[PDB]
RNA sequence: AUGUGGUUUAAUUCGAAGCAACGCGAAGAACCUUACCAGGCCUUGACAUGCUAGGGAACCCGGGUGAAAGCCUGGGGUGCCCCGCGAGGGGAGCCCUAGCACAGGUGCUGCAUGGCCGUCGUCAGCUCGUGCCGUGAGGUGUUGGGUUAAGUCCCGCAACGAGCGCAACCCCCGCCGUUAGUUGCCAGCGGUUCGGCCGGGCACUCUAACGGGACUGCCCGCGAAAGCGGGAGGAAGGAGGGGACGACGUCUGGUCAGCAUGGCCCUUACGGCCUGGGCGACACACGUGCUACAAUGCCCACUACAAAGCGAUGCCACCCGGCAACGGGGAGCUAAUCGCAAAAAGGUGGGCCCAGUUCGGAUUGGGGUCUGCAACCCGACCCCAUGAAGCCGGAAUCGCUAGUAAUCGCGGAUCAGC
RNA sequence: UCGCUCAAACAUUAAGUGGUGUUGUGCGACACUUA
């Protein structure tokens, strides 16, 4: 099929830029370039607590690196040491005024990227690939959502021929704009290859 | 020669007519926009993600 | 309810069309939200589709039945005409009479004689 | 006193300042028969005036900009209409059935991708 | 299309005489969408009309298109697996279409240098009863009466 | 001729000016 | 006398910050010409979808770079402090000159 | 002109293979890009982490041989922390040489894969829940009658609802106003250099932003319902035109050369560097295109009307040289107000006179300009000359239903230039 | 300008086979199939 990326589809209306800020035609590249390496370093030494929406804001030497996480208890350590040394390594290679505004997540089950990375990991840890998707979608709908959808793809378990396991419930009108459906991609390293993950959570309306 | 070339692209030892464009993200050799400094591929990838500020889906 | 302010003309008439058809068939069934202790019918043959349901659900079967019928598959039979408003009226009246007579306050039968002609 | 109306077609706008008088018609300077030369659509733009039965009795002054040469003419055609109908409610009861009050939605469409001209696709082949 | 008949394109009446048939002729003349060019080219011949004969270009145009209006034509049709050249009446519109069309072509056939003089002389021979376009009309009508045998399938 | 290397539209199509084409 | 430029991307954020300045300058000083929208310079970028060969079905984006202009006349000392303190920009790179 | 098959070559890199490969990956092959060859060189490496050992400030200039890479070498120099006024020692940053773990691979496998894309096709479809029928595969619903762009809606119906699709919410052009006034107005008045140039103004044009509006709403006729046809008002009627949006899936489709990636294979070379050559080869064939084979026209002088876009190491108005490309002097520009810019076709006037032609510019000789270390291979562009094939084309075959086709100019991306 | 045989190249096919269709050599005046 096709199915253009739902996020790029709601880009204008529903959800706004995962990275919001202005730039002149002079250095847009260099700005977004460093803006990129930032979020990459975060995805690395921060995935522990399970980060998702790495929001960013810039204008002039100011950069609000708001990082949404399932449990900030790990991103801060104790009193203020983990978070502090994080701002350290941040501006350590950069030059802008780093300002890590951490924020919790009301419910990881209703946060698609988390839901994905979650189950995607279960597969890496060798688990029931079929029912893992079943519980995941059951977790989200029973949680409080109004629509759910999860899809893995690749060598399920380790079979030669490829395969794709479809599973979902509720509604997921991907063709509609006023839906506010969070997208949740995720990798999955296996001793036998790669493995794709998808996750759709319908929530908002009007 | 993929790794040694992305490094040589940033070298510019001799004359300027060797400092050819080179995508930053996936380090593509062609289709590199100068404005973004990216290849057409990774460009679209990010655009769907929303990591490209002001870059909205064109419709007219 | 004061909630009619929203809902465009589209959903209005459609939702009204809902109520219309909803009452068009359900009017007379919604009054009870449990499985009837029994069933009464005008012609076991025609509506035997329901008779089966009740039958398979062990629900006792009573119904007025003309010669064009299947006696054995009815628990408590009501032999006699059925394709005539005259015969149907006399039975339904006297039947429901036993309902209110075992209930309380025996009233006068509903205005049926006028509708008959 | 004056009769005003707005003209527009293919992004070719045209203000219409009309003042009852002779027949002298100025549009962005120059004369009407002067600016439009060798074009039959010219006398057609004055069609609203022939419908009202007052050709030589009105001094026109129009500010038409943008668009093409002819798109302006169609802008003038609808502009004069709104002008004379502005001070005449009864002249709408005979200018409308004759078809005059319409922006003419007919406009060039976007050249689609993959195609060549919004519709004309490159020569299909299989050889 | 398979559904609707698709209605004709009601064209704009003449801007000099007041007749749809005349404007339609301009369109057939119109090369590369130059109406104003073809319009003049048509009115050029109208003046060549009054030059030769003291006759109005209006009726000289009607008489020409009328004498080149094909009354009947042969159409191909399948039957079990065979093509018959069945003759039959044409539609009023199609007659006007072909007539106007052939005339334009007949002008192109002429050795005349200027386009206006080609349409001029051709409009004469057409209104008369013998011209390049008219002879192409007489020709098509022959095919009709010739295959009059297969006219049994009027359909 | 949109291909004549020495004409009005000859340079207009090639996006140039030159002699035969007016230039400042 | 003074002229302010309000370049930026999102017109929703540009409208909030442009309207904010108009209230703060007029409600505490001389006259001020309201928000003057300019021709939005847009960067339309077209490109192909698939990685390999697919000279069709291609996708394209556009960079909406808005423009808004606001002129304050009399150099009020209240308006200078008002705009210096009561401001809530973000992705709106403003530039002001006399 | 360009891609392709084929052939040729030391190499003429590889991929896509009916539709759905062939102006396609390429939105920029002169060395670069570059993955192929020849030759000259390096080989713990151009790049990531880390370890044992000698010496050393991190840093900068030149010389011999050479095509360059590189190979041999000489010179100027001596910061910071811990102990002392000095010597001397260790560490971090960084390097050479030797050695270990290891790097790197455009080398296979797209039937090992993720991701992304084409496709049937925006076609009208595909399913789930329970109930009911069948021993069961499965059926029913979704069938039927009317209608519709549509599984759209209506009526009927052992079925009753729902979900993924269709529609709708998203933007442009369509009518007008609201908000703002350095876009525009002899419109209304004063100077007139008779140029909206100055004063002034925003109603009107515009520049963008918000909102209303069209809903089978009205009437007539058919109809049970849904709905169709005709007429008015209206900027616009039955989705108004266009775009974004392309389901369960199929094509064991495509892509390991975008990238990530399981496994296999190379590891003084399947890795690295340079120079030159080669994707540009030519007895041939096919696809997609430009321009013509002309008098609705060719050469030329004057005049007028666009939309959108781009412009600091870039767009170039004014003046001079020459036939000109082009060069030089030099003003303005973080860009509705400076430049690219004359839009072309078209309107008036002139030669032309049916001729391989004032049509047609392909080919080839000589002389110039631009960019770049470098235009033989292999760039573009002037000027003078040579003025070829070529009379609207066989069998076959493509596009397109209206502001469409056809036809005529303009802009950008890419980009040293092309 | 026509009638005819034969050997290429191209077109119809999804592809092959065959055939069919045009231009090239010398003279006389669609059907079938597809490990
Ligand atoms: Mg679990
Ligand atoms: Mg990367
Ligand atoms: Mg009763
Ligand atoms: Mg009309
Ligand atoms: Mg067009
Ligand atoms: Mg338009
Ligand atoms: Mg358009
Ligand atoms: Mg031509
Ligand atoms: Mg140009
Ligand atoms: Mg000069
Ligand atoms: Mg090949
Ligand atoms: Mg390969
Ligand atoms: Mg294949
Ligand atoms: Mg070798
Ligand atoms: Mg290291
Ligand atoms: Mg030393
Ligand atoms: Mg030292
Ligand atoms: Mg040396
Ligand atoms: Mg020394
Ligand atoms: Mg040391
Ligand atoms: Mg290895
Ligand atoms: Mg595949
Ligand atoms: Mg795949
Ligand atoms: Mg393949
Ligand atoms: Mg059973
Ligand atoms: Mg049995
Ligand atoms: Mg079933
Ligand atoms: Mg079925
Ligand atoms: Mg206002
Ligand atoms: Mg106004
Ligand atoms: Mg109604
Ligand atoms: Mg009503
Ligand atoms: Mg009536
Ligand atoms: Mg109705
Ligand atoms: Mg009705
Ligand atoms: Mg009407
Ligand atoms: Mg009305
Ligand atoms: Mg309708
Ligand atoms: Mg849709
Ligand atoms: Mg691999
Ligand atoms: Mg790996
Ligand atoms: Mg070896
Ligand atoms: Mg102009
Ligand atoms: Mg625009
Ligand atoms: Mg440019
Ligand atoms: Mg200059
Ligand atoms: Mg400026
Ligand atoms: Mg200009
Ligand atoms: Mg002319
Ligand atoms: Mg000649
Ligand atoms: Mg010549
Ligand atoms: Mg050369
Ligand atoms: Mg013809
Ligand atoms: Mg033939
Ligand atoms: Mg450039
Ligand atoms: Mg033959
Ligand atoms: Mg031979
Ligand atoms: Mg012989
Ligand atoms: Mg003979
Ligand atoms: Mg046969
Ligand atoms: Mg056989
Ligand atoms: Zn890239």
């Amino acid at each position: 099929g096709n199915k253009i990326h739902p996020i790029g589809f709601r880009l204008g209306i529903t959800r706004d830029w995962e990275s919001r800020w202005y730039a002149g035609k002079k250095q847009y590249r260099h700005l977004l370039l460093e803006d990129q390496r930032i979020r990459g370093l975060l995805e690395k030494e921060l995935y522990s607590a399970g980060l998702a929406r790495v929001d960013i804001e810039r204008a002039a030497d100011n950069v609000a690196v708001t990082v949404h996480v399932a449990k900030p208890g790990v991103v801060i350590g104790r009193g203020g040491e983990r978070i502090r040394v994080l701002r350290e390594e941040l501006a350590k290679l950069t030059g802008k005024n780093v300002a890590l505004n951490v924020q919790e997540v009301q419910n990881p089950n209703l946060s698609a990227p988390l839901v994905a990375q979650r189950v995607a990991e279960q597969i890496e840890r060798r688990f029931a690939v079929r029912r893992a998707i079943k519980q995941a979608v059951q977790r989200v709908m029973e949680s409080g959502a109004k629509g759910a959808k999860v899809i893995v793809s690749g060598r399920i378990g380790g079979a030669e021929q490829a395969r794709t396991e479809w599973a979902a419930q509720g509604r997921v009108p991907l063709h509609t704009l006023r839906a506010n459906i969070d997208y949740g991609f995720a990798l999955a390293r296996t001793t036998y290859g790669v493995l794709g993950v998808k996750a759709y959570i319908f929530l908002g309306e009007v | 020669a993929r790794k040694a070339l992305i490094e040589k692209a940033k070298r510019t030892p001799k004359f300027k007519v060797r400092a050819y464009t080179r995508c930053v993200r996936c380090g593509r050799a062609r289709s590199v926009y100068r404005f973004f400094g990216l290849c057409r591929i990774c460009l679209r990838e990010l655009a769907h993600k929303g990591q490209l500020p002001g870059v909205r889906k064109a419709s007219w | 309810s004061p909630e009619i302010e929203e809902r465009p003309k589209k959903e209005q008439v459609r939702l009204k069309h809902e109520l219309e058809r909803l009452q068009k068939y359900l009017s007379g069934f919604r009054l009870l939200k449990r499985l009837p202790d029994a069933i009464f019918v005008v012609d076991p043959t025609k509506e035997a589709i329901a008779v089966r349901e009740a039958r398979k659900l062990f629900i006792p079967v009573i119904a007025l039945a003309d010669t064009d019928s299947d006696p054995d598959l009815v628990d408590y039979i009501i032999p006699g005409n059925d394709d005539a408003i005259r015969s149907i009226q006399l039975i339904l009246s006297r039947a429901v009479d036993l309902i209110i007579q075992a209930r309380g306050g025996v009233v006068e039968p509903s205005p049926s004689y006028a509708l008959v002609q | 006193e004056q009769y005003y109306g707005t003209g527009r077609r293919k992004e070719a706008v045209a203000r219409v300042f009309l003042r009852p008088g002779n027949g002298k018609v100025t549009v962005n300077g120059q004369d009407f028969n002067e600016y439009f030369q060798g074009l039959v659509r010219a006398v057609a733009a004055l069609e609203p005036l022939r419908a009202v039965d007052a050709l030589g009795r009105f001094d026109a002054y129009i500010t038409v900009r943008g668009g093409g040469k002819s798109g302006q003419i169609d802008a003038i055609k609808l502009g004069i209409a709104r002008a004379l109908v502005q001070y005449n409610p009864d002249y709408r009861a005979k200018l409308k059935p004759l078809g005059f009050l319409t922006r003419d939605a007919r406009v060039v469409e976007r050249k689609k991708y993959g195609k060549h001209k919004a519709r004309r696709a490159p020569q299909y082949s299989k050889r | 299309a398979r559904r609707r008949r698709a209605e004709v394109r009601q064209l704009q009446p003449d801007l000099v005489y007041g007749d749809v048939l005349v404007t339609a002729f301009i369109n057939k003349i119109m090369r590369d969408g130059k109406k104003n060019l073809a319009a003049r080219i048509f009115y050029d011949a109208c003046k060549i009309i009054q030059e030769k004969t003291g006759q109005e270009p209006l009726k000289v145009f009607k008489q020409a298109v009328e004498n080149v209006k094909p009354r009947m034509e042969v159409r191909s049709r399948r039957v079990g697996g065979a093509n018959y050249q069945v003759p039959m009446e044409v539609s009023p519109r199609r007659q006007q279409s072909l007539a106007l069309r052939w005339l334009v072509q007949a002008a192109n056939q002429r050795p005349e240098r200027r386009a206006a003089v080609r349409i001029a002389h051709e409009l004469m021979d057409a209104a008369e009863g013998k011209g390049g376009a008219v002879k192409k009309k007489e020709d098509v009508e022959r095919m009709a009466e010739a295959n009059r045998a297969y006219a049994h399938y009027r359909w | 001729g949109k291909g004549d290397r020495r004409t009005r539209r000859g340079k207009i199509w090639r996006g140039t000016y030159g002699k035969y084409r007016p230039r400042k | 006398k003074i002229r302010i430029k309000l370049r930026g991307f999102d017109h929703k954020t540009l409208d909030a910050s442009a309207q904010k300045i108009v209230e703060a300058a007029r409600r505490s000083g001389a006259q001020v010409s309201g928000p003057i929208p300019l021709p939005t310079r847009v960067r339309r970028f077209t490109v192909i979808r698939g990685p390999f060969k697919h000279k069709d079905s291609r996708e394209h984006f556009e960079l909406r770079t808005h423009n808004r202009l606001v002129d304050i006349i009399n150099p009020n000392r209240k308006t200078i402090e008002q705009l210096m303190t009561l401001d809530l920009p973000t992705g709106v790179e403003i530039e002001i000159k006399t």
